[PDB]
């Protein structure tokens, strides 16, 4: 519901959701996303 | 012109304009991840014309 949305706001108002109390399987991160830039800085995407 | 190399590999492939900037040691993208990944401790040159 952060990736199935329809009105990702403009950058001047960067919508900020909070994700807590959950199991983060980033395979659903990959599925809604024909990626062009997955640049991770603090962590490696493979070990997420 | 003042160096001696044990062996030299010439990998050749035609790619799109942004993908030229893509090809480098330690990069990301659809090409640098699934098509051609230059190793991090690369010792060589890239040529794009
Ligand atoms: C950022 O956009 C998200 C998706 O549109 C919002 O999450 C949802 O918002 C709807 C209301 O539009 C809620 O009913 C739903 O429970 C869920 O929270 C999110 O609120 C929004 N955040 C901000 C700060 O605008
Ligand atoms: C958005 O939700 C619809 C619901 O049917 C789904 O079909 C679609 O694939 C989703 N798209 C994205 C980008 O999440």
């Amino acid at each position: 519901e952060v990736f199935n949305a329809t009105r990702f706001a403009s950058v001047y108002a960067w919508n900020r959701t909070r994700i807590s109390n959950c199991v983060a399987d980033y395979s659903v991160l990959y599925n809604f996303a024909p990626f062009f830039a997955f640049k991770c800085y603090g962590v490696s995407p493979t070990k997420l | 012109n003042d160096l001696c190399f044990t062996n030299v590999y010439a990998d050749s492939f035609v790619i799109k304009g942004n993908e030229v900037s893509q090809i480098a040691p330690g990069q990301t993208g659809n090409i640098a991840d699934y098509n051609y990944k230059l190793p991090d401790d690369f010792t060589g040159c890239v040529i794009a014309w």
